[PDB]
């Protein structure tokens, strides 16, 4: 499948409460695997999955080395950036950037990511080129210009084509048993009734792994995803996730309707009802 | 393993 | 400027009375990063863990909070959130069936 190293960096000022603090997460799919916080008292790359504890103290040593440096460029940048917007000293401001490489089934780099957003909002991306960048504003030109001068972008590709898909590879491996394998939904009907016309059938899928899932309510045959209360997927705390669709329906009723669960992890698709 | 940009915005 | 938390309080398990179970708060789709995610048995602020703070395709972060808990007739639980979106914190009552 499509398999994807993807890390979180966020940086935020805080005016008169000395300067910027740097936290940075690495996931492997939907699996966080480091963190790291510039504010912990010797900071360094923590394990946060099982899987990366067997790598030697040197693999910390180097994640710990990038991400002090990824901290300390953070704050020029948080700087520099007030100077572009030319905003005062005294508001809190947010850089977070998003990079890293998505592996498809022939085992070699499908897509580089490395994008960054100033308050929220895009700011500038390297384009899936590799070679040239997405400026969302007048800012992020002056950026675009600099890097592009210097052929930042290069650096990236080095990384990119070179250690995100190396280094991919070896947490698939070194996690098999938790990333290479799916866990089912355990998907059940609940009923709750609400007044004389309305039931809510309620559908769970339960305990899934990977995150993504299609969970939808048929009656006779016909969709509902028009009129049907649908949650965001939730983590569980347990590394697997929950999401649950429900439909109002008139009390008898409760037979026309289907719940449909489809979830790579299921050899066939499920269909449930109510008891 | 992560990565730091070369350069500042 | 600002974009406003969604909140789901929930059990890691189907809740029953006197099984001990784990209580979730997943509030997400906010901006800035700056919260206020507490869980309250009968508003009484209890002891919790937050995930490491990250963010989706749109920028927005997400937290998961959670404690132990143990279900019951007599007790209320419900997640506190504030945040620069909202005027005064939001309380989401914890029921079984959400």
């Amino acid at each position: 499948g499509p398999h994807s190293l993807r890390y979180f960096y966020t940086s935020v000022s805080r005016p008169g409460r000395g300067e910027p603090r740097f936290l940075a997460v690495g996931y492997v799919d939907d699996t966080q695997f480091v963190r790291f916080d510039s504010d912990a008292p010797n900071p360094k790359a923590e394990p946060r999955a099982p899987w990366v504890e067997q790598e030697d103290p040197e693999y910390f040593h180097r994640s710990t080395r990038i991400f002090k440096g990824a901290a300390q460029i953070d704050r020029g940048n948080l700087q520099t950036l007030r100077g572009y917007y030319n905003q005062s000293e005294d508001g809190s401001h947010t850089i977070q950037r998003m990079f890293g490489c998505d592996l498809g089934p022939d085992g070699r780099l499908l897509r580089g990511y490395n994008q960054y957003a100033y308050d929220g909002a895009d700011y500038i991306a390297l384009n899936e080129d590799l070679t040239s960048w997405t400026a969302a504003d007048m800012a992020a030109q002056i950026t675009k210009r600099k890097w592009e001068a210097a052929g930042d972008a290069e650096h990236y590709r080095s990384y990119l084509e070179g250690l995100c898909v190396k280094w991919l590879q070896i947490y698939l491996d070194k996690g098999k048993e938790t990333l290479q394998r799916a866990d089912p939904p355990k998907a059940h009907v609940t009923h709750h009734p609400v007044s004389a016309r309305e039931v809510t059938l309620r559908c769970w899928a339960l305990g899934f792994y990977p995150a993504d899932i299609s969970l939808t309510w048929q009656r006779d045959g016909e969709d509902q995803t028009q009129d049907m209360e649908l949650v965001e997927t939730r983590p569980a705390g347990d590394g697997t996730f929950q999401k649950w669709a429900a439909v109002g329906v008139p009390p008898g009723e409760e037979q026309r309707y289907t719940c449909h669960v489809q979830h790579e992890g299921l050899p066939e698709p499920l269909t449930l009802k109510w008891e | 393993t992560p990565q730091s940009a070369p350069h500042g915005v | 400027e600002p974009r406003t938390p969604k909140i789901q309080v929930y059990s890691r398990h189907p809740a029953e009375n006197g099984k001990p179970n784990y209580l979730n708060c997943y509030v997400y789709g906010f901006h800035p990063p700056q919260i206020e995610i507490d869980l309250l048995k009968n508003g009484q602020k209890m002891k919790t863990e937050q995930s490491d703070l990250s963010f989706s395709k749109d920028w927005s972060f997400y937290l998961l909070v959670h404690t132990d808990f143990t279900p019951s007739t007599v007790d209320e639980y419900s997640c506190r959130v504030n945040h620069s979106s909202l005027a005064a914190p939001h309380m989401v009552k914890w029921d079984r069936n959400n």
